[PDB]
């Protein structure tokens, strides 16, 4: 069994442009009402970024439509243990794979007002820095349907199907038949290896942590380019207000108002090009599901070493997990 | 110096911070620095009459002041060790220094090295160990005897007679103030400060630095006691610049039956250096890197 | 006015396309004041006010912390000449508090006023005095009071010359430039003044300073009819506990959790100030962060308080274009937040209800229990909104149950 | 977002350099130009570099484009979703705008 | 567009009371300058007789 | 891209610190060179991006 993680989704983030320049300032939105065509592009190319994302989303995950599965029954179907992938509305696997990894949680029904609780995160620096992240598209239990579907698409259950496809690859009936307890126990032991696979040294769980830290590291972006002073005498406003005359504060607040202008435009551009990223790499999941999840493919390499047999798929924290299971001989 | 220990760290000033880390530019040691050990010993008391003093060459030499420099005092304490006049293990106490501080140096009538010139700052510690005296005076040697003006002068030191100001009836607030005063006379005082200093045996760190706002002072006493971190707590009114300074010697005139073993203190200099410094929940800092 | 007027505005354009803006914040207003004043001692400007001033290398420098002073009546005593300032203004001095206030001042002739400006070659910024710019400054010249108790010195007197000679022969000449904000070593030579415009002085170094020999000459110039004085101060902000403020004390206990105008003990702001368990160094009154910002305060009552920034309540606009209907999504706010807490925002949405979704409370979504395969506005977590006279709450929800008996082609 | 970038002050006085040379002196009028000069060189590098990522994207979809002419339109396709959905019997290719 | 002039009898003495950081009482009772437009201060002497 | 960048003198009187403190006083030294600084670091964000 190799594990692969292709992604499919990126963190939605809208900023204010006012919050996020001026912080409530008087002062700073008159000086501003001259840069407002600045700040409405911003919003509206982040809003169309947010749009085709979302558009995605629903693309990749309307194939629920014009596609039939059939009902399964408990862990043990056949003599084959599908416990680990099946919903008892999360799998135990899924579960265990969102358990190891470290996600800060937004909160999309009460964030705000636990945020406001909280004495002693980015969530919370979310209201004071002046940009709000999206909930998803989907409720996980979308996703989760979607998974279980997928699961059911393997009339022919699924050790028959089993059988088949290893009949596929070059094995005759006789020894599929005197040998179904060796295979059942060796596909056992192959899903019970699942759970030590969710470690930092296997590739996939690596890319997962790549995918959250690379959305933290957006958020982190965002909230500590507020800090730069921008060769003016403070990176508050307040200071400036606080320390300086009428005529030498416009200049300070102007030279703030230029840097964090440019620097909401480098991070427009870094969620365009990411969220095209993930566009392509959306399509590049559906494909491999179509190919490898569906059905079987003939061609190696693509769903896994050796000859692929039979491919599982799960959610993801911001995309799809794939668990081919693959024939090596020994 | 042991930086994970956050040996001779001086806390900021104004502010604190809970339960994270941060690199900060000031004046702190240098990470594995061996500094300089200065040893208080007790006079010759043949019979159970007082005698000499018993110094060594620290008033002679002179150290340049630099950023400022910082003093662990009484690590040793608690601990068995020998009196330095003779071979006698005893408990060790604690003792304080006795600081010099000033901006030009010169040379006695007899072309020893010592003889600070116009405003001098002095530390002396007082009260037998519960007083701090800040001077800032035109010092002038007395002529006559061993004192610095007449031309037989061999060095001078701060006294103390424990039988006569350490007694439990009370404690002489001016016993190594007028012992300072039979070697040089106190003109043109800008200020007298006293700071009262609580009895114990615990380690300290005391720090001094000097900027445009005058000469600060800095002691683990005020803030983290049973620590290391040090707190401002005097600022001192020296504008014109401290360019050198000198250890006092500090010979304590007991008898013979009543010896006492003193613990040695370590001057390490201060530099401009980078340091991350670690804040616990407490705000206080446990452990630091030196990044150079 | 109200919502979708603020997408009109922000789009600049009367018909913008149907679906879910975020639109922008509302303005938060303070709602009450937290000041926290001292009794503090009044600052010792008796020096400066009494007694002759010295001369410009040998200056007197005042350093007030902790303490309270009268700008107005030191204003009003000294009649102002020229001034340049750097990283603050007199304004903003008399306004707030700073942690210290370092002053030097000196007898100094107005006529010499370009001789102190910072790119000057003349000898009184090599030998006399050099402003320092690591702190916010200003550089006053003023003419003292006449009959008051400052009175005039003989003469003007500065440095003209200040060098070390050495090479055994006493030939070689080495200048000795002072530093930014600190003395001369030819200071020593007159401190009370020169008295003569070409005094000239010699002194033998030891051998613990330069070890050459050190020279050192003077320039007088005639006194004036007034008294004119060179005033250099600065200050400094995050360097004490206790604040030195120019010329009433509210509590925070009635009013936690919201955002109010803060004054303590110097330090002022905006924030909300919450209960917390307390932490950092007590004696150090305030605590902070990585990025400098204020996020704990001791106060007076014993009492340690979490320090937050005044936050906005986030607002989304769903739009409608066909039906003309639109309605408000408070992202992840609760409805009572809305209700009881703020009720400061638009016009119209401070005036169906207040629905508590997955998403936040909405406001113009009437609840259904409807259900669709897709929409085109979707509100995120599996929610979406239909128009109908007004737009209904709805959810997205999965259906799940072929031998070829006709043609069809897809 | 390059036509519109030319009206940016960029901190100066105006954004119009016919403007900023007939209110100011040469010493502060240098100064507001290279206030400009930099503005719009920052904001041509950002414009060049946004040029280069979408031109290498559309190189690549257009590979995509080849790859998928050669195994749908000039002959039947035997892959799962790849060509339309379900099974797949013929394609057509029309130009786009793009 | 147009040309908005303040004129007053003013002596030099007190010119740095007109500075815009100024804390004296010309800024606060007397005359402050405003910046909302291009604005020129200018201290002059008046034609002799 | 990132040796020839070093070249710009982002509005100062030379793209070299040692002409800078060759030239300048500390007040405008400060300021001149904090151009440098923040136009050195807006470009090393770009070729990080
Ligand atoms: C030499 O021995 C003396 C023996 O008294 C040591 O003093 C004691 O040091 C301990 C250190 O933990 C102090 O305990 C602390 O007490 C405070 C206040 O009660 C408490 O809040 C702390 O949690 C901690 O328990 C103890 O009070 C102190 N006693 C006295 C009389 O000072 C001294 O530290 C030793 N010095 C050396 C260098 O070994
Ligand atoms: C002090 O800081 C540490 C690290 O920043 C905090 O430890 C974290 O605690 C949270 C909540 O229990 C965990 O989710 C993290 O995994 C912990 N991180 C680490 C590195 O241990 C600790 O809780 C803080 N203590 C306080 C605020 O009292
Ligand atoms: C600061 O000083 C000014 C001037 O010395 C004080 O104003 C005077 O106040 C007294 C008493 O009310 C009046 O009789 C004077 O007429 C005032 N003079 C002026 C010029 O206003 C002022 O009160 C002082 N500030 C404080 C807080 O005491
Ligand atoms: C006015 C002096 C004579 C100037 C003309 C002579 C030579 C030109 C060469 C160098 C001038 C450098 C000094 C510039 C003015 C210094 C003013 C000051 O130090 O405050
Ligand atoms: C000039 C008197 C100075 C006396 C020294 C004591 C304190 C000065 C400290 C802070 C106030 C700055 C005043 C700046 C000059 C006022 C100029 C004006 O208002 O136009
Ligand atoms: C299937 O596996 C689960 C644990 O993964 C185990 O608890 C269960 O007993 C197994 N089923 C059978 C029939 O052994
Ligand atoms: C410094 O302190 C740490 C922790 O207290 C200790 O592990 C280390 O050994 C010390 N350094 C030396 C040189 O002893
Ligand atoms: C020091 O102790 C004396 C005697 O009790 C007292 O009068 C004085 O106020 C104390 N000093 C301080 C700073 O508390
Ligand atoms: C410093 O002392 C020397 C001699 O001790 C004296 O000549 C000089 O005037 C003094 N300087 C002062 C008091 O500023
Ligand atoms: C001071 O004494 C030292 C040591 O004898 C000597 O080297 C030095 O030259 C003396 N300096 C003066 C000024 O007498
Ligand atoms: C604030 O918290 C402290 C400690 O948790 C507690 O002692 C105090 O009573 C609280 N005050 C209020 C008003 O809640
Ligand atoms: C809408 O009404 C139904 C039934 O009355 C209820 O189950 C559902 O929770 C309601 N939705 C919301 C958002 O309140």
């Amino acid at each position: 069994i190799t594990q692969e993680y292709i992604q499919t989704t990126i963190q939605k983030v809208t900023v204010d442009c006012k919050q996020y320049v001026c912080n409530g300032f008087q002062k700073c939105e008159q000086l501003l009402r001259e840069y407002g065509q600045f700040c409405a592009k911003i919003n509206q190319a982040l809003h169309g970024a947010n749009l085709m994302q979302d558009e995605s989303v629903a693309n990749l995950f309307s194939d629920i439509k014009t596609h039939k599965s059939q009902p399964l029954n408990a862990g043990l179907n056949g003599d084959f243990n599908l416990t680990l992938l099946q919903v008892p509305h999360r799998s135990p696997i899924e579960d265990l794979l969102f358990n190891k990894v470290t996600i800060a949680d937004p909160g999309y029904m009460q964030g705000y007002d636990d945020c406001m609780k909280q004495g002693p995160d980015l969530i919370c620096a979310q209201y004071v820095a002046g940009y709000k992240v999206l909930p998803p598209l989907y409720d996980p239990n979308m996703e989760g349907a979607y998974t279980s579907s997928l699961l059911g698409s393997i009339a022919i259950p699924f050790p028959q199907s089993i059988f088949y496809r290893m009949n596929g690859i070059g094995i005759t009936q006789q020894v599929l038949s005197e040998n179904q307890k060796l295979i059942a126990n060796k596909f056992n032991q192959a899903l019970g290896a699942m759970q030590t696979g969710f470690t930092t040294t296997p590739l996939a769980f690596s890319k997962v942590q790549d995918a959250v830290n690379a959305n933290a590291q957006a958020l982190s972006k965002l909230a500590s380019e507020l800090s730069n002073t921008f060769g003016a005498i403070s990176s508050s406003i307040s200071d400036i207000l606080k320390r300086l005359d009428p005529p030498e504060q416009e200049a300070q607040i102007d030279r703030l108002i230029n840097g964090r202008l440019t620097s909401l435009n480098a991070f427009v551009a870094q969620q365009l090009v990411r969220s095209e990223t993930a566009a392509r790499s959306a399509q590049l999941a559906s494909d491999k599901v179509n190919e490898c999840v569906k059905s079987q493919s003939k061609r190696n390499g693509f769903c896994g070493s050796g000859t692929h047999i039979v491919s599982f798929v799960i959610n993801a924290p911001n995309g799809f997990y794939f668990f081919h299971v693959g024939y090596v001989p020994t | 110096i042991n930086a994970s220990k956050a040996d001779g760290i001086i806390y900021p000033t104004g502010k604190s911070y809970s339960n994270i880390s941060l690199t900060l530019q000031g004046l702190f040691p240098k990470h594995g620095d061996l500094g300089e050990q200065y040893i208080y010993s007790v006079g010759h008391s043949d019979s159970n009459y007082l005698g000499k003093l018993f110094v060594s060459d620290y008033a002679t030499k002179v150290v340049p002041f630099n950023n400022g420099f910082v003093v662990r005092i009484g690590a040793a304490a608690n601990a068995t060790g020998s009196v330095i006049i003779s071979t006698v293990q005893k408990t060790i106490k604690k003792i304080y220094p006795a600081f010099m501080l000033g901006s030009s140096v010169g040379n006695f009538s007899n072309g020893v090295s010592g003889r600070y010139f116009n405003h001098t700052l002095l530390l002396l510690p007082d009260g037998c160990g519960t007083r701090l005296w800040a001077l800032y005076c035109v010092i002038e040697p007395r002529n006559g005897s061993y004192c610095p003006g007449n031309s037989n002068y061999n060095t001078f030191a701060v006294f103390d007679t424990p039988h006569t100001d350490c007694t439990s009836a009370g404690y002489n607030t001016n016993a190594t103030l007028n012992s300072f005063k039979e070697y040089f006379d106190l003109q043109n005082c800008s200020f007298i400060y006293s700071f009262n200093i609580t009895e114990d045996e615990n380690a300290e760190w005391f720090g001094i630095t000097q900027n445009t706002q005058g000469v600060h002072l800095y002691s683990s006493r005020k803030g983290d006691l049973y620590g290391s971190n040090m707190f401002l707590f005097a600022t001192l009114p020296v504008y014109d610049g401290i360019k050198y300074y000198t250890v006092i010697p500090r010979s304590i005139r007991s008898k013979y039956s009543e010896r006492q073993a003193w613990a040695a203190f370590y001057i390490y200099s201060l530099h401009k250096l980078t340091y991350l410094l670690d804040f616990s929940v407490d705000g206080y800092i446990r452990r630091a890197v030196d990044c150079g | 006015h109200d919502d979708l007027s603020q997408l009109y505005c922000s789009y600049e354009s009367f018909d913008v396309g149907s679906g879910v803006y975020s639109v922008s914040s509302f303005e938060v207003h303070s709602r009450g004041q937290f000041i926290e004043q001292p009794n503090s001692v009044e600052c010792d400007f008796t020096k400066l006010l009494s007694g002759t001033p010295p001369q410009v290398y040998n200056f007197n420098r005042l350093v007030f912390t902790n303490c309270n002073y009268n700008l107005t009546k030191l204003l009003s005593l000294f009649m102002v000449n020229e001034f340049s300032c750097d990283g603050i203004s007199p304004d903003a001095i008399a306004r707030g508090c700073y942690s210290s206030l370092t002053v030097d001042y000196f007898a100094y002739p107005l006529s010499m006023k370009s001789y102190m400006q910072p790119g000057s070659a003349g000898v009184i910024s090599q030998y006399n005095y050099k402003q320092s710019f690591a702190n916010p400054t200003c550089r006053i010249f003023a003419t003292a009071p006449a009959n008051l108790t400052i009175t005039k010195p003989s003469s003007y007197s500065f440095i003209s010359k200040c060098s070390r000679l050495t090479g055994d022969n006493s030939h070689i000449e080495t200048p000795i430039v002072i530093n930014p904000g600190e003395y001369s070593i030819c200071k020593n030579f007159a401190p009370n003044g020169f008295s003569q415009d070409g005094d000239y002085f010699t002194r033998q170094l030891s051998q613990l300073e330069g070890g050459g020999i050190l020279v050192g000459v003077g320039s007088v110039t005639p006194m004036t009819d007034t008294l004119q004085m060179g005033f250099i101060i600065s200050v400094q902000y995050g360097t004490d506990t206790n604040s030195v403020c120019p010329m009433n004390s509210t509590t925070i206990t009635d009013k936690l959790g919201v955002c109010v105008e803060y004054n303590l003990y110097g330090v002022s702001g905006r924030g909300v100030f919450i209960n917390c368990t307390a932490v950092g160094v007590k004696q150090q009154r305030f605590v902070y962060d990585g990025f400098d910002n204020l996020i704990g305060y001791y106060s007076d009552d014993g009492n340690y308080y979490c320090v937050r920034p005044c936050v906005s309540v986030p607002l989304s606009v769903v739009y409608d274009k066909t039906t003309n209907s639109h309605a408000t999504i408070f992202g992840s706010v609760a409805c009572e937040h809305i209700t009881t807490m703020l009720h400061q925002f638009s016009r119209t949405t401070q005036a169906s209800g207040p629905l508590q979704t997955a998403v936040g409370c909405v406001i113009g979504l009437v609840n259904s229990s409807m259900v669709v395969d897709n929409c085109q506005l979707p509100l995120g977590q599996s929610l979406c909104a239909v128009p109908s006279s007004q737009l209904q709450l709805a959810t997205i929800n999965y259906t799940q149950p072929q031998v070829p008996t006709n043609f069809s082609f897809g």
